[PDB]
C-alpha cells in the first residue's frame, strides 16, 4: 500500500512545560531559580537550604485526535487508516496502551534524574470529567514499583476507563493535572531540560512571576510519557515511541528498516492486518505487538509522505 | 639443584606441578623480573610466599605509576598503569589459565578492586588493539562489536574503551575452556 | 630550579609538587620560599614550575630517574571562589545561622574573572579542595 | 540491602538460585525480588541497571541483546556488596561464547563446561520432583536436551502432570505444587539413557570415554549429524561400545561409497564428511578430541598406502586453515618463502600428502598435535 504525498496526524496526548515551585515551612511557594557563570556559560540549578520539598506541576489531555487523519489526499488510505482504529478497540482495546501511558504519570517517569537521590516522592491527580476526591499515589519508590501495586489503588479502573472513553469517543477529552512532591536531602541537585546551542549549559526557562526558572521541556514531557515501546526484538529497555525507534544513549537504531519492523514497514502490511483481527480466533502475540505499535505511532502524529 | 629437578620435568617443593611446556614459561618470565639474566635462588624464595609475593608485586606496580603518573587519573591508560604486568603474562605459551598461573592469578588481583578507588582499575582507557589482545579475538569483531553495539565505543588507536568495560565483556562473551575464570578460584 | 615537564597533564601535575612542598613546611615548618609560574597562559599552567628564594628530595629524586625531567606578579590563593560554586553558599547560611534563610537567595549572574584551579586533598582527612591560584 | 546465603551447591541452575534466595529473605516470589534488585543497581550507579530483567526466563546473560557485557557486571557487583560471605553466582551463569562448532554451530558455557547452542532447551524444562523435595533445587542439567532422564534416582523427568498442565520450576516454585491441580505431581526401567545422563552429569561411566565436561557434550552434537535424526540414546551407547572398530566400521565404509561415487578426487570429495565435521567439537585437543586423532591415526597408516591414494586428496587455502589453525595471511606467507608447495584462495595446487607433512613441521602445539596418538 503505497503511501501518499500529503498524509499527516496530531497527536492525541499534549503536555505541557513543567514548573518547578520549593515549599518551605509555613507552607508557601516560590518558583525555583538558578545561576549563570561566565568567565560559554554553565547554568547550575540546586535547592536552597531551608526548603522541606519541592512540588511540579503540568497537565496532559488524551484528546483521541487518532480516530481519523489530519490531512490526506487519497481515499483509499483514508479508508484503512479508519477502519484499523474500529478494529484495534473491537478485538484488542485500548486497555493495554492506556495502562502503558498512564504509569509513565502516575510514577515518575516525566522526572528524568530528580527522582534519584529521593527520600519518597508523591503523586495527585486532578481529573477533569469526573466527581471529586483526587487521586493521589503515596510514597512510589517502595508502595509502586510492580503494575499490581498501581491497580491496587482503590480508583484504577476510574482512570483508565477515561483514557479508554477519550480515544474510543468520537470527540473525548479527559484532561489530567498531576503534581508532585519530591523529598529531597539538602541541597539537592536538580536537572532541568536545556537549550540547543551550536558548537555549555544553557536551561529551558520561563518566567513565572518576573523571575527566571528551570522549565521541563514541554516535548521534554511528552518523552517520557511515551517510554513504551518494548515490542522490538530481545527487547529488554523500553524505548521513546518513533519510527525505526532509536536509542539515544547508544546511537543506533533499533527497528532499523533492514530488520522489517519500524513503522512504514507495518503500514504497508495495513489490510493484512484488517484479515486477521477479523476472524474469530485470536491472534497471536507477535501480530498484536505489531498493533499495539502501530496505535502508538498515530497517537504521537507526524508526517508520513514519500515522493 | 632445586631448579634442575623442576626444569627436567619433576617435582620440587614449593614449585609447583606444571606441564613440561609451562615449566619453562616460568623462566622467560623470571628473567624479565630482574631485568638480567635467570637468577635461582631468588626464584625459589619467592615461590615460598606465592601468591602473595606476586601480590606483593602488584601492589609496589599500581602504587608507582599513580605516583608517577604524567597524565590526570581520569586520562590514565592501561599500557600506562600496568602495561609491564598485564602485557608480560599473556600467552605462556597460550591463555591456558589452568597453566599459566601467572595471569589466572593477575585477573583476580584486577576483578576485585574493580570498583574500589572510584572505579581507578575499571575505568582505564584503552585502544581498539589491546581490546584484541585481551578477549583473544581480531580487529574485525572489535569492528563488528562498535556497529551494532554489544561494546559501548573508527579509529584503531584512539582510546575509546575502558578496561571494566573489557574485562566484562570477556567473562559474558568471549571466554573458553581454559580461559575462563572459573580454574583459579 | 625551573622545573620542565617534557613528556601531557602539567595542571594535574604542576599540582603534586606543591604536596612535596605542602609536606616540607611540617617537617621544618619553613614559609622562606615563592612561587612563580612564568608561562601561565590564558590555557594551561606551562610546563615550567619554579621555586624561588627540592632538587634532592624523595619524590623529585624517581622523577628524575626517568627520561622526562631537568630539575611583578602575585600568585595568591583565592576562596573566594570556593564560595561561588553553589555547594558552600549552603554551608555559609549554616555559619550564619548562629532568623529566615527564606529571604536570602542567589546571585542568577555571575561573572568570575579568570580564575584557575590545581586539585588536592587533605591528608589528616580524607577530604578534597582546589587550590585556586590567579595573578 | 543485606542478605544471607543458602547452602552452596555445585550443581544448582542459576535460576534456582534466585528462588532459594527470594524465599530465604522474605520477598513473596522471584518476580519481587528481581524488581528490587533493579532498583538497588539504580542507587549505586551502575550503568546497565535499565537492562535488568524482571523476568526470571531472561535472567541468563544470553538474553541480553547489546547489554550480555553489562549483565555479568549487574552480577559482579551483588557477590561482593549485598552478602556476608560471597555466593557463587557467576559459575551458575549461561553465558555466551565464541566456540565454533563443526560445521557453524555457536556455542554458550556456564563455567568451565562448554554447551552446543542447538542443545539448548527453551520451550519447557523438565525437572524431577524427587530433586525438588530431597533437594529443593534445580540441577543446571535440566536445562539441556539430551538429558532425558534423572540420573539420580532411575526416573524419567515430567513435563505435563495429571491435568493436562506442565510444571516448570521458574514458574511454580521448588517444592513442587502444581497449578491446575496444586496437588504432588504423579510420576511418569530403562539403561540406555540412564549411563549416558551419569556421563552426561560428569562421573565415570562406560562405555563412554573419559572425557571432561566440554568434550563429554562435544560428541552429542557429532553424533546427531550421523544419524541425522533425533537423538537415539541406544545406538549411541553401542557406537562407543566397540571402539576402535565400531569407529573405523563407518570410516572404511565411508571411503568405500565415496571412492566409487583417481587424482582428481579430493579430501572433501573422499573423506569430507569425518574431517571437516570434526575439527573443532568444541576446540583442538587431542588428548581429548578423540574423533580427530583416530582418523588421524586411520591415516598415518593410509598415507602412501593404495599407491598414495591418500596423499593425493586435493585441499585448498581455505580449508587448510581450518586444519593448521591458522589465518590466509601465513598462507600466502609459505608460498612467498616456498615451504609448502604448489593468488587464488579457492585454488586446487595443494593435496593431503603434503599438508599432513607441514604440520608434523611447522604448525604443532601442546593440545593439536601429534603427541597424544602415537
Ligand atoms: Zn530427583
Ligand atoms: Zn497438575
Amino acid at each position: 500500500m503505497k503511501l501518499p504525498t500529503n498524509l499527516a496526524y496530531e497527536r492525541s496526548i499534549d503536555p505541557s512545560d513543567v514548573c518547578f515551585f520549593v515549599v518551605w515551612p509555613d507552607d508557601r511557594k516560590t518558583p525555583l531559580t538558578y545561576n549563570s557563570r561566565t568567565l560559554h556559560q554553565v547554568d547550575f540549578c540546586h535547592v536552597p537550604y531551608g526548603a522541606s520539598h519541592i512540588e511540579c506541576s503540568f497537565s496532559v489531555s488524551f484528546s483521541s485526535e487518532l480516530r481519523q487523519p489530519y490531512k490526506c489526499n487519497s481515499s483509499k488510505v483514508k479508508q484503512t487508516l479508519v477502519q484499523l482504529v474500529e478494529l484495534y478497540e473491537t478485538k484488542i482495546g485500548w486497555t493495554e496502551l492506556a495502562t502503558r501511558y498512564l504509569m509513565n504519570i502516575c510514577n515518575g517517569k516525566w522526572l528524568w534524574k530528580n527522582t534519584r537521590k529521593a527520600y519518597c516522592w508523591n503523586i495527585v491527580l486532578t481529573p477533569w470529567p469526573w466527581n471529586g476526591e483526587k487521586v493521589g499515589f503515596e510514597d512510589i519508590r517502595t508502595n509502586y514499583t510492580s503494575r499490581q501495586d498501581f491497580k491496587n489503588n482503590k480508583n484504577w479502573s476510574a482512570i483508565v476507563e477515561m483514557i479508554k472513553t477519550a480515544f474510543s469517543s468520537t470527540d473525548g477529552l479527559a484532561i489530567f493535572e498531576v503534581r508532585a512532591t519530591l523529598h529531597l536531602p539538602t541541597n539537592a541537585m536538580v536537572r532541568p531540560s536545556q537549550v540547543f546551542t551550536e558548537k555549555s549549559r544553557v536551561f529551558q526557562s520561563t518566567t513565572i512571576d518576573g523571575e527566571r526558572s528551570p522549565i521541563l521541556g514541554a516535548f521534554k514531557t511528552g518523552a517520557a510519557i511515551a517510554t513504551i515501546d518494548d515490542w522490538y526484538p530481545e527487547a529488554t529497555e523500553p524505548l521513546r515511541v518513533g519510527r525505526f525507534g532509536v536509542h539515544r544513549e547508544d546511537v543506533t537504531c533499533y527497528r532499523h528498516p533492514s530488520t522489517g519492523k519500524d513503522f512504514f514497514s507495518i503500514l504497508q502490511q495495513a489490510e493484512h492486518y484488517i484479515e486477521v483481527l477479523s476472524a474469530n480466533k485470536t491472534p497471536a502475540q507477535e501480530t498484536i505487538n505489531d498493533m499495539h505499535f502501530l496505535m502508538a505511532n498515530l497517537i504521537k502524529g507526524g508526517m508520513f509522505q514519500h515522493k | 639443584c632445586t631448579v634442575s629437578n623442576w626444569l627436567a620435568g619433576h617435582e620440587s617443593k614449593p614449585l609447583p606441578n606444571l606441564p613440561k611446556s609451562y615449566r619453562w614459561g616460568l623462566v622467560h618470565w623470571w628473567m624479565g623480573i630482574k631485568d638480567s639474566e635467570f637468577d635461582h635462588f631468588s626464584f625459589v624464595q619467592f615461590f615460598s610466599n606465592w601468591p602473595r609475593s606476586f601480590h606483593s608485586i602488584i601492589e609496589d606496580e599500581v602504587e608507582f605509576n599513580l605516583e608517577h603518573a604524567v597524565v590526570s587519573t581520569s586520562e590514565l591508560r592501561l599500557k600506562d598503569l600496568l602495561g609491564r604486568l598485564f602485557f608480560g603474562s599473556i600467552r605462556l605459551p597460550e591463555r591456558n589459565l589452568q597453566h599459566n598461573i601467572i595471569l589466572g592469578e593477575l585477573l583476580c588481583y584486577l576483578e576485585n578492586r574493580l570498583w574500589q578507588d572510584k572505579g581507578l582499575i575499571a575505568n582505564l582507557k584503552m585502544n581498539a588493539l589491546e581490546a584484541t589482545v585481551m578477549l583473544n579475538c581480531s580487529l574485525d569483531q572489535i569492528a563488528s562489536m562498535v556497529e551494532q553495539r554489544i561494546l559501548k565505543p573508527l579509529d584503531v588507536t584512539d582510546y575509546l574503551f575502558h578496561f571494566g568495560d573489557i574485562f566484562c565483556l570477556w567473562l559474558a562473551e568471549f571466554q573458553s575452556d581454559e580461559f575462563n575464570r572459573s580454574f583459579y578460584v | 630550579k625551573t622545573i620542565t615537564f617534557l613528556p601531557c597533564n602539567n595542571e594535574s601535575l604542576a599540582a603534586k609538587c606543591l604536596r612535596v612542598l605542602h609536606g616540607f613546611n611540617y617537617q621544618y615548618e619553613t614559609r622562606n620560599i615563592g612561587v612563580s609560574f612564568p608561562l601561565w597562559c590564558d590555557a594551561t599552567v606551562g610546563k615550567k614550575i619554579s621555586f624561588v628564594s627540592l632538587l634532592k628530595q624523595h619524590y623529585f629524586v624517581q622523577m628524575e630517574q626517568l627520561q622526562y625531567f631537568h630539575i611583578y606578579v602575585s600568585f595568591r590563593r583565592c576562596q573566594s571562589i570556593d564560595k561561588l560554586t553553589a555547594a558552600g553558599l549552603a554551608r555559609k547560611i549554616r555559619r550564619l545561622e548562629k532568623f529566615d534563610p527564606s529571604s536570602f537567595a542567589q546571585k542568577e549572574h555571575t561573572a568570575i574573572a579568570h580564575y584557575h584551579s590545581l586539585g588536592e586533598s587533605s591528608k589528616q582527612t580524607n577530604r578534597n579542595f582546589r587550590l585556586n591560584i590567579r595573578m | 540491602m543485606f542478605l544471607q546465603r543458602p547452602k552452596p551447591y555445585s550443581d544448582e541452575s542459576l535460576e534456582s538460585f534466585f528462588i532459594r534466595v527470594a524465599n530465604k529473605n522474605g520477598y513473596g516470589d522471584v518476580h519481587r525480588f528481581l524488581e528490587a534488585t533493579k532498583r538497588f543497581l539504580q542507587d549505586i550507579d551502575h550503568n546497565g541497571y535499565q537492562t535488568f530483567p524482571t523476568d526470571i526466563t531472561r535472567i541468563n546473560p544470553y538474553s541480553a541483546k547489546n547489554s550480555s557485557s553489562a549483565r555479568t557486571a549487574s552480577f559482579l557487583k551483588l557477590a561482593q556488596l549485598t552478602f556476608n560471605e560471597p555466593p557463587e553466582l557467576l559459575g551458575l551463569a549461561i553465558n555466551r561464547t565464541n566456540m565454533k562448532y563443526s560445521p557453524s554451530t555457536s556455542a554458550v558455557v556456564r563455567g568451565a563446561e562448554v554447551f552446543p547452542r542447538s542443545l539448548l532447551r527453551t520451550h519447557s524444562i523438565p525437572c524431577c520432583p524427587l530433586c525438588l523435595r530431597e533437594n529443593g533445587y534445580a540441577s543446571y542439567l535440566w536445562h539441556f536436551q539430551g538429558y532425558e532422564y534423572c540420573h539420580s534416582h532411575n526416573v524419567p523427568l515430567i513435563t505435563t502432570c495429571s491435568c493436562g498442565k506442565e510444571f516448570d520450576y521458574r514458574v511454580s516454585g521448588l517444592k513442587g505444587i502444581c497449578c491446575k491441580c496444586k496437588e504432588p505431581i504423579t510420576l511418569t526401567g530403562h539403561e540406555a539413557a540412564c549411563t549416558v545422563s551419569n556421563w552426561l552429569a560428569g562421573h565415570e561411566s562406560k562405555p563412554l570415554p573419559n572425557l571432561p565436561k566440554s568434550y563429554r557434550w562435544g560428541l552429542v552434537h557429532w553424533w546427531m549429524g550421523i544419524k541425522d535424526s533425533e537423538f537415539d540414546h541406544f545406538s549411541f551407547v553401542q557406537f562407543f561400545s566397540n571402539w576402535p572398530r565400531s569407529f573405523h566400521s563407518i570410516i572404511e565404509d565411508e571411503v568405500e561409497f565415496n571412492l566409487e561415487h583417481t587424482s582428481e578426487l579430493r579430501l572433501k570429495d573422499l573423506l569430507g564428511r569425518l574431517f571437516f565435521g570434526s575439527i573443532r567439537l568444541p576446540e583442538r585437543n587431542l588428548q581429548h578430541n578423540i574423533i580427530l586423532g583416530e582418523l588421524l591415526c586411520y591415516l598415518e597408516n593410509r598415507l602412501w598406502q593404495d599407491k598414495g591414494l591418500i596423499a593425493n586428496l586435493k585441499m585448498n587455502a581455505l580449508e587448510a586453515t581450518v586444519m593448521l589453525n591458522c589465518s590466509l595471511d601465513q598462507i600466502a606467507s609459505m608460498v612467498e618463502q616456498r615451504i609448502l608447495k604448489p593468488l587464488d584462495v579457492t585454488d586446487y595446487l595443494f593435496h593431503f600428502g603434503d599438508i599432513f607433512c607441514l604440520w608434523l613441521a611447522e604448525f604443532q602445539s601442546d593440545e593439536f598435535n601429534r603427541s597424544f596418538y602415537v
